[PDB]
């Protein structure tokens, strides 16, 4: 008939360093327009008589 | 002289606009790190003594 008992304690000291280096590119498009004037027109007329 | 009205016509002045990107982006991580651990465990039993 065995038995046993143990303890133990442990102590951990740890250091760490680190460099990220990062590049993006980015590409952007945007039309807006005007609800009350849209459009402008142009009208090819002629007279007569 | 008179004057009547036969149609009544409404212009919205408000402004809409719509914007549509796009991003490619690339990162690189480099990582050093070191640890030190010290323990000591004690134990006790009876095991044939």
């Amino acid at each position: 008939f065995t038995g046993n008992i143990t303890t133990s304690y442990s102590h951990t000291t740890d250091n760490s360093t680190a460099v990220q280096d990062s590049n993006g590119e980015s590409w952007n498009t945007g039309l807006s327009i005007n609800k009350g004037e849209s459009a402008y027109i142009n009208a090819n007329v002629r007279y007569y008589n | 002289v008179g004057v009547g009205m036969e149609n009544l016509i409404i212009s919205t002045n408000e402004h809409a606009s719509s914007d549509q990107g796009k991003t490619v982006s690339r990162a690189t991580t480099n990582s050093k790190t070191d640890a030190n651990t010290v323990g000591v465990s004690i134990s006790a039993g009876y095991q044939n003594g």
